[PDB]
């Protein structure tokens, strides 16, 4: 019992480590999406008083 | 200053005075032998031809890799993206293409002969002198046609470039020679005509790029095309290549000329930084217009890979990782673990149609099982010297393997020199 | 004639601008400009003061003087429209592209009309059987009903939208008008050859019977053409709905790339840019588009739309506002077609209104919600089964997660149009064949049978027979072996003499490429031109 | 039918009048508020209404703030 | 940077001397790059930079090459903004850098 979990846990450990890989960079791609949709607001918000 | 007009469309020079040689994205060669002789000036900005101007795909177009040749076909006329991260093989499979077309234009006809054009968008000044040289030294410059906009130079000649070379292959495109054409790294070229747009203070879309930025991409990609047999029977063949970032197709650019091209032919950074040279990402890779229009008799046998890589992916990386084993399917592995390291192959050497079949023939039917996974990339290298050189002239000729001939192919196989074994 | 005769005031890429001496046209009306190597044609959409238009061009603008007559119709764009036209190919002018001389024109309508009001209106519910099951289960498409295939750049919304048309417009009693709004140009010819061979493009002096009318502004166009060729290809449907009375087919392909030429243009138009880049004006320019397809009670138009999701992002505004503007929605997704099931049409999304227990009876609506069932208890379960396996749960779910791979696997369907590129032929399906096959897998009929069983088939024939194959070949690993002597006399001459049966091609050096060319005189200044316009070269200062 | 009013905005129709219409649509129940009765009113699809302001004011040169919706 | 280019530049290309070169902290280059050109009123790019991003950051590359006379070689320290190589700064910055090493605690 506590020998399969050793190697049970060593595989849980990589699998919800690669769920951390996709979603940093789930993070990352919504981020960068974030603030330029925060930006392009700013140019708008701009470009019309000048 | 004074500014003069000249009275003519936006331009580039285009012939066979320019064989040979790098341009920049408007028309002045750097490379140092004179100005153009033997040339004629066309428009850059012209219309892509029209559907009732155009037919089908028949006449297939190698490429020299084992990857691409076998599981995903290009046909003359079809424009085949190239994706991937950077350092990651999409450069130099397009200069497998272009040396694998200079070696079979010495063996085909004038009427179907190849001419290539290679574009350079935003690469370094420094390594892009190291593709031409490189084109000198394997004879690929005799029918190769460069420009070359570096990250140097201004935002509109980076975003021109691909222009002028799609310009100087327009013109085998109409007097019915063939062409082949590669968009290199046109991520870059997405971000020239940002340039070009936001500074001319015109509101941008979904990533800060400009809303044009597809009709860009479209009208550069769907000029190459094939055309009918009214017009000369011309085609032109693109490869457009997309940097993409970290595993992301739905960078905005990305998925834009996706759906613009035939296919896409996916780079995985995962199968490369194992070695696998190149990464040929097998299942997320297709391109749907040269299955019909390939090789025939390669269709025959790459069915069966086609199918056994469709499931040996499957079962992969989890086989003692993941949960257990269970070795009912350590057939498709340990077949698969040897199919997988055929398509590699080192860099700067294409295998043509002819050597690829016999290749593809001897780890299929079961011929090398028996030499084990560390040493299969010299047994294949020993099939293609150790059978009597007869049956590539063969293969080649009737394009289509016969029962009359694979009989004679399966005993020829059995008596090489294996590895180890 | 200098009353209403206009020249260009300025040109902005696609956009240009026209003052007017005489009286400026009414908005929507075109106008034809003189003296350009195209017949160009331009719209007027705002007057912008000045005696000045602001139009959209919808051709190449390459080489537009400001001073170039522009002369108007003195009406709105009018199209050639008619049952002559059923086999031709139109741009958004509607100028023959194929070639056929002119168009033998019924009548010539304009472009830009009224949508019809709600007093001519039907409710009139009905099925449409298409040979898919994910289709004819889960959001079933009605005979009268708009349908939406939201696809992210390469999970198949060209495939089944051709797939469908090379089922259903067959056996259809009425007429098909195609649409090709910015696809590839190619992809638009393969179109053009499959109905020739089919029987549906029929050339020469049989173009009356014929049962397909073409409108195509692909994407090799600036984007006036993309912003009107939905248009047109509708008014090719409003011939069809109020004088002809007909059920046509309107597979509009592509429907984004209009919403994307309005974008092109409206940040040249000096307009405030609405949310992520597009213009403010795609609520009611997609309502101007959308609501022009509405079945009639003296007809109807059986259309499917294919709307582009951009970034795999289906919050987009561009589908956002699309979603209320279609009765069946069917979601094509990404990852679920990187495992290779096609079609790949999300379940748990793709509503229509025909799903509904009073309309197709409670016998299908219990069949559609169960396998909506356990897919949502599957989609709760993806989280717990990647980080600590299926090993962890009772077994009154663990048999619903393998129940789930099962009809994730027989929603897979090989397509009849398919089978260039798959090997294996298309399979159509009826509407009795699928619910029958369905309900035993919602119960567990055929659980004993293998997850890959379910892989790739059309009907419930076909899902024993392949577990029969699978268990079959399994007997054939060891089954016999194959030996094939005494065949080097029978039909074989030699492996040398097989050399010299080859008739060689005579390849040919010295290419000499100067055949057909020109060569022009190509000197090292630039031409410049001087200020009475002749070609001299540039005067020597920097 | 008898008892229900029905407020009818496109999406095909013009900006202003979907603008309008929960505004005529609160106009009509608020006379049933008035004489004592009682109202029921569902003002639906109000983000649909609300991107109809949306279109309204980035033609009149206002000034636009989150998600490009004016201030 | 352009100062530490030129003052390599006599020295590669008159001496002959094979020249090193630190242009150190490339991300704040391309940071004082994303303020000069964001205060001369130029269109904001992606996630704030400049959108003469690739032109501007490769003139500075571009200029460090080998030829004949002579050949400068650049250990350009990189910051990685954010802890993200898909941010558009060191996105261009690995289109040029030939050899990436790294150095760890
Ligand atoms: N078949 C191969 N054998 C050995 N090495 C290979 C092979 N294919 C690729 N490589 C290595 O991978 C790299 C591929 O270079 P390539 O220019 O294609 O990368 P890239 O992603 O295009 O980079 P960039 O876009 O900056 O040019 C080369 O440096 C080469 O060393
Ligand atoms: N029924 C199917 N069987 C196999 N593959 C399919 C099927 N339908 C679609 N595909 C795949 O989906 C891809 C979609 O390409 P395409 O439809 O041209 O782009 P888009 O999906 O943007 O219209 C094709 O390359 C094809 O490989
Ligand atoms: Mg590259
Ligand atoms: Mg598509």
């Amino acid at each position: 019992e506590h020998a399969s979990r050793m190697s049970a846990m060593e595989n849980s450990t990589k699998s919800a480590g690669e769920m951390l890989g996709k979603l940093t960079l789930d993070y990352n791609r919504k981020r960068q999406a974030t603030i330029t949709t925060e930006l392009i607001e700013i140019i708008a918000g701009a470009s019309a008083l000048m | 200053d004074l500014v003069y007009r000249t009275g003519q469309i936006v331009n580039v020079p285009i012939g066979p005075g320019t064989l040979g040689r790098v341009t920049d994205g408007l028309g002045q060669p750097i490379d140092g032998k004179g100005p153009l002789t033997n040339v004629r000036s066309s428009l850059v900005e012209v219309k892509a031809p029209g559907i009732i101007a155009r037919q089908s795909v028949r006449e297939p177009l190698f490429t020299g890799v084992k990857a691409v040749d076998a599981l995903v076909p290009i046909g003359r006329g079809q424009r085949e993206l190239i994706i991937g991260d950077r350092q990651t093989g999409k450069t130099a499979v397009a200069i497998d293409a272009i040396i694998h077309q200079k070696n079979c234009n010495e063996q085909v006809p004038k009427a179907q002969r190849v001419y290539c054009v290679y574009v350079a968008v935003g690469q370094k000044r420094s390594t892009v002198a190291q593709l031409v040289k490189l084109f000198t030294q394997t004879g690929a410059m005799r029918y190769t046609i460069m420009v070359s906009a570096t990250a140097s130079d201004a935002a509109p000649l980076q975003f021109l470039a691909p222009y002028s070379g799609c310009a100087m292959a327009e013109y085998f495109r109409d007097t019915g020679k063939h062409g082949l054409i590669i968009y290199d790294d046109l991520s870059k070229q997405s971000v020239a005509y940002r340039q070009m747009s936001l500074l001319l203070r015109r509101p941008p879309g979904r990533e800060a790029f400009p809303g044009d930025v597809f009709y860009l991409h479209s009208r550069l990609l769907e000029r190459a095309a094939k055309l009918s047999k009214e017009l000369g029977g011309g085609s032109l063949t693109a490869f457009p290549v997309i940097e993409t970032q970290a595993g992301d197709v739905s960078a905005y650019i990305a998925t834009n000329v996706i759906s613009i091209t035939d296919g896409q032919i996916f780079l995985e950074t995962e199968l490369f930084y194992k070695g696998i040279r190149p990464a040929l990402n097998v299942g997320l890779s297709v391109s749907r217009v040269g299955s019909a229009a390939q090789f025939p008799g390669m269709k025959q046998v790459a069915g069966t890979l086609k199918l056994e890589l469709a499931q040996y992916r499957e079962v992969a990386a989890f086989a003692q990782f993941g949960s257990d084993l269970d070795a009912a399917t350590q057939y498709v592995l340990e077949r698969g673990a040897r199919l997988t390291e055929m398509l590699k192959q080192k860099q700067f050497a294409p295998i043509p149609i002819e050597r690829q079949t016999v290749a593809v023939y001897a780890a299929t039917k079961g011929f090398l099982d028996k030499v084990r996974v560390q040493d299969i990339v010299a047994a294949e290298e020993a099939v293609i010297s150790q059978v009597n050189p007869a049956v590539f002239k063969i293969l080649k000729a009737n394009g289509k393997i016969t029962p009359a001939l694979d009989a004679h192919l399966k005993a020829e196989l059995r008596k090489v020199k294996l590895p180890g074994a | 004639p200098a009353i209403d005769a206009g020249y260009v005031s300025q040109v902005i890429g696609p956009v240009v601008d026209v003052r007017f001496d005489g009286e400026l046209p009414s908005i929507l009306s075109s106008l034809e400009v003189e003296g350009h190597s195209v017949r160009l044609v331009l719209e007027v959409a705002q007057h912008m003061g000045d005696n000045t238009v602001r139009c959209i061009a919808m051709d190449s603008t390459d080489g537009l003087v400001r001073g170039q007559k522009v002369v108007d119709t003195g009406s709105p764009i009018k199209v050639p429209v008619g049952r002559g036209t059923l086999g031709r190919i139109m741009n958004v002018i509607g100028e023959p592209v194929d070639e056929q001389g002119p168009i033998d024109a019924a009548d010539i309508w304009s472009i830009h009309r009224e949508a019809p009001e709600f007093t001519e209106q039907s409710t009139e519910q009905e099925i449409l059987v298409t040979g898919i099951k994910v289709v004819d289960l889960l959001a079933p498409y009605q005979r009268g009903g708009k349908i939406g295939l939201f696809g992210g750049a390469g999970v198949g919304k060209t495939v089944l939208i051709m797939e469908l048309i090379n089922n259903v417009a067959k056996a259809h009693g009425g007429f098909s008008v195609f649409a090709g709004v910015g696809e590839r140009t190619r992809e638009g010819n393969d179109l053009y050859r499959e109905m020739i061979e089919s029987g549906v493009i029929k050339l020469g002096a049989e173009r009356g019977n014929s049962k397909c009318t073409l409108v195509y502004g692909q994407m090799n166009e600036p984007p006036g053409a993309r912003a009107r060729v939905a248009l047109t290809g509708l008014t090719v449907a409003e011939y069809f709905r109020d004088i002809e009375g007909q059920d046509v087919l309107l597979f509009v392909d592509n429907i984004f790339r209009f919403t994307q030429a309005n974008s092109e243009v409206s940040a040249l138009l000096g307009r405030i840019p609405s949310a992520v880049g597009y213009q403010p004006t795609l609520a009611t320019d997609l309502g101007g588009l959308q609501e022009r397809i509405t079945t009639t009670t003296k007809g109807s138009i059986t259309s499917v739309q294919a709307v582009y999701v951009p970034a795999d992002d289906l919050t987009d505004p561009a589908p956002a506002t699309t979603f209320a503007h279609l009765d069946a929605t069917t979601v094509l997704s990404r990852s679920i077609a990187e495992l290779g099931i096609y079609p790949a049409v999300d379940p748990l999304d793709s509503t229509s209104r025909m799903l509904n227990p009073n309309v197709i009876g409670a016998e299908h609506y219990n069949v559609a919600r169960g396998v909506q069932k356990v897919l949502q208890d599957y989609k709760n379960l993806q989280d717990i089964i990647a980080i600590l396996g299926m090993d962890e749960l009772s077994e009154e779910d663990k048999l619903t997660v393998a129940r789930a791979r099962k009809i994730q696997r027989f929603l897979s369907q090989p397509f009849q149009v398919a089978e260039v590129f798959t090997g294996t032929p298309g399979k159509y399906v009826d509407l009795a064949d699928t619910i029958s096959g369905f309900q035993g897998v919602l119960t567990g009929k055929y659980d004993d049978l293998p997850e890959m069983a379910f892989y790739m088939v059309g009907d419930i024939k076909e899902v024993k027979e392949k577990a029969d194959k699978m268990a079959k070949d399994i007997a054939s690993r060891k089954e016999a072996d194959n030996k094939k002597v005494s065949e080097e006399l029978k039909d074989i001459p030699s492996l040398d003499k097989l050399v010299s049966e080859i008739k060689e091609v005579v390849i040919e050096e010295d290419d000499g490429l100067e055949e057909d060319f020109k060569a022009e005189a190509l000197s090292s200044e630039t031409v410049v031109l001087n200020e009475e316009g002749k070609s001299v070269p540039l005067p020597k200062k920097n």
